[PDB]
Order: C-alpha cells, then structure tokens, then sequence
C-alpha cells in the first residue's frame, strides 16, 4: 500500500528524491506501514 | 538573545547572487556536489 507517497517500493524512493526531501516520504512510508503493525498485533491480542 | 550555545562557529564567503539562495540545505544540491554543503540537520542562521 502507498499511505500517501510518490512510491510504494522503498527503493525507488531513495532513487527519485534525493536524501534532503526523500527522508519526508520515507517518513510517512513509516508511519504508514508501522500503523498497520500496531493494528494487526491488536487484533491477534484480542484473538489470543 | 536569550538561548546558550556551546560554542558558535563562524563561516565566510563570497559567491553570487544566483547562489545565495542555493545555500538552504535543500537547493545545497548544486553547490553542495563540489563546493560547500550544509548538514540536513543545520541549527544556526546564514546571512549575505
């Protein structure tokens, strides 16, 4: 999934933005994908 | 006027004006490649 980025593979975005501006993207690639973690081990708390 | 700083480096120069803009960490990339580059995490004041 995206979250609201220009890439969804990691590497093109360390190819397309440079390290100045790419850090922002990465960043919300981060928030995005760490979201989904907390998310699913929730649920399997729930579910144990 | 009222923070504390370790110390306080002072850099000289001169360039021109097209440049003067270039000196943000961002808009570094030009200058940065051969001539002067400023950290991403910069902490002081650039005057011209």
């Amino acid at each position: 999934s995206n979250f609201g980025a220009i890439s969804s593979v990691l590497n093109d975005i360390l190819s397309r933005l440079d390290p100045p501006e790419a850090e922002v993207q990465i960043d919300r690639l981060i928030t995005g994908r760490l979201q989904s973690l907390q998310t699913y081990v929730t649920q399997q708390l729930i579910r144990a | 006027n009222d923070l504390c700083f370790t110390n306080v480096y002072a850099d000289s120069f001169v360039i021109r004006g097209d440049e003067v803009r270039q000196i943000a960490p961002g808009q570094t990339g030009k200058i940065a490649d051969y001539n002067y580059k400023l950290p991403d995490d910069f902490t002081g004041c650039v005057i011209a």
